[PDB]
């Protein structure tokens, strides 16, 4: 499969993702999450590729991988990168774009540009917010651009201006190895709270999957397939309409592996909002937390191997990601009584790259696109 | 094959 | 067909 | 045939 | 129908809800289930076969002043027999009407005729020296009338010396959308809040007319019975409540205003499915709306009836056998859920001549703890 360095870094991310995802779900401003292990990591991996000093060392840092030398870091996140990126494409549909943003004033230097562009895909332009919408625009044609519209829109608004802008855009839209009917669609209500319940469009389908019922922990655990099962979407879920943080309590590396250990070929119902999900991440406050502080500090940020001057800080880091649930997938082909898996209410979802065990997507369902 | 699940059931009391 | 409407709720607290 | 019953209603208000 | 006809089924349905508050308010009425029409045709015969206050305060209760004796009867009698075979297309409907009078007494012959021309009544004679002996006579015919889906009017009769009326009835609402045989399961009828009663329920998603009142938290549904030519319109707290503050607003003119809010949205109905036998004595209820001499030893002048002043009401048995079942004629946004799992209060209207068929309320099902 991956070399050495893929696979160590793999590893890696995947113990950043989940540690990053629950800094995000004790933040009880986000709502969903979305987060792509490797793309976080590259995003780690371009400040030290752009940074000097504390501001480099404190990328590996979040990286767990101050013991690494720079370019098996580089050359590691890279094959990553670009090893996941396309042992999903042949299977499910995946675009992700990776696009530097910098001040007019700024000169992104030689160096950089060609080792960020051939280890991380990056790309790079220069922006001004002198016409504050015109900026946003560019930005926003450049995602659907990326995404085929899917994700016609990074963010509202740009609050820190006079820095650096990392912004990485994604479709992803899994293709289930045995699709849902197309007529197993009507009208339902996703309870995003006991109180609160938004109109949706739910898809149906009944069906063989490994599965598991924590009598004890009174919740449901389901791995879907994807395409071909060269990866897997799996899906925790409470028995009743609860809040995720009593399942995020749970949710470990370790119990994950005594749940998929459990885990029995069942007959399954499983019932699944349809639609696509767009979730926007600055990962800046939240990377911070996790040991990046210097790179996003105007007064501290050390990212002259970026552009020559200490004239750059990480203002943010957008991870924007559109998930789309439907039901397209590959044919299939009976007395069992089957599971309810009835996912109407917030869940946690985790996509799994079965060849190399890698964590491709960590993510929450909190709240769908609906008037209510 | 069996139609889709029925929709969730009604609140309880308060 | 769609199946019947599960039973309602447990009380609240 | 008919599809399965939905689950159990939520909880009420307190 | 006919001017008087007409006139008499507005003036029914306004008895029904007279004679349903009125019921409600006693605390020994649980299940309350009348038909206003039958109801009607018995003020119709105490007018047919009473004199000076007896038939008018008849008339009285009838709200049919205006009405001479010669057109309520006539006019009853349409109105009975238009629903009877109006509604015996859609619906199972069986009535039997049946006036048992003391073997001492013997019923005039003209009476015999007209109260069984207008009002298709049966005449019985009968002692209740050996009072189980009687019992079984009301009762075989009773559950002859219904072909067994009523095999019992009541377990005792206290007023002995006089004249009852017992009418005997099974009703079936056939819906314009069936539902199907299949989705029927079994699940808990909160009586109270505090007592749960194990009931089978049927199940049905279709686009009905549904009005939601968010400020009194209540649903109303109307459900179509078949070939569109009456509708069952159902009333309901959202969550489980005692129905006396459901039943304050229940008024002929606020149920014009609920049915004129209402709109056809999907909605999700779970109804029990089973047979509700209800049997009511309207003797005591009917003398609180101004029937008061008719059932007084005193002063009672049925002597219309029989040829002498021995003779009075002592009880009008009104017994019907309601069956909620799924079967009707063969036939989409989020439908809004119509949980009949706690007391409701029904009616059974007919679209055509407005009038009401049946009005009650279901608070206790057939089951165990």
């Amino acid at each position: 499969k991956l070399s050495p360095k893929a696979a160590t870094l793999a590893e890696r991310s995947a113990g950043l993702a989940f540690s990053l995802y629950q800094a995000m779900a004790k933040d009880q401003a986000v709502e969903n999450i979305l987060l792509s292990p490797v793309v976080v990591a590259s995003s780690l991996g371009l400040v030290s590729l752009g940074g000097k000093a504390t501001t480099a060392s404190q990328a590996k840092a979040v990286l767990s991988a101050e013991q690494l030398r720079d370019e098996e870091v580089h050359a590691g996140l890279g094959e990553l990168l670009r090893s996941l990126s396309n042992s999903t494409a042949r299977n499910v549909t995946w675009k992700l774009g990776s696009r530097l943003y910098g001040p007019s004033s700024v000169s992104f230097a030689e160096d950089f540009v060609r080792s960020s562009k051939q280890h991380y895909n990056c790309e790079h332009s220069k922006i001004n917010f002198r016409d504050k919408r015109s900026a946003l625009q560019s930005i926003n044609e450049w995602a659907a651009q990326t995404t085929d519209g899917k994700l016609p829109e990074v963010t509202k608004d740009v609050e820190r201006t006079d820095g650096a802008l990392l912004v990485n855009a994604m479709f992803f839209k899994p293709h289930w190895d045995e699709k849902f009917h197309h007529k197993m669609v009507d009208n339902r209500g996703f309870m995003v709270t006991r109180s609160y319940t938004v109109g949706v469009t739910m898809m149906h389908r009944t069906g063989l999957y490994n599965y598991y019922d924590d009598e004890k922990e009174k919740l449901q655990i389901v791995e879907m397939p994807l395409a071909h099962k060269l990866s897997s979407l799996i899906i925790l879920m409470p028995n009743n309409v609860e809040p995720l943080e009593r399942l995020e309590k749970l949710l470990t590396k370790e119990q994950l592996k005594i749940w998929m250990g459990k885990m029995q070929k069942k007959a399954v119902a499983i019932s699944l909002p349809k639609g696509v999900v767009e979730v926007t991440h600055d990962l800046q406050k939240h990377l911070a937390g996790l040991g990046l502080t210097e790179a996003i500090d105007k007064n501290k940020a050390d990212l002259s191997r970026m552009s020559g001057k200490k004239d750059l800080y990480l203002a943010s880091v957008f991870h924007a990601t559109a998930f789309e649930w439907d039901t397209e997938g590959n044919p299939f082909d009976e007395l069992r009584s089957p599971k309810l898996f009835y996912a109407d209410h917030p869940f946690i979802f985790l996509v799994r790259d079965t060849q190399s065990g890698s964590l491709l997507f960590i993510g929450r369902l909190v709240r769908p696109k609906g008037d209510k | 094959p069996p139609g889709p699940p029925g929709p969730r059931g009604p609140p309880g009391p308060p």
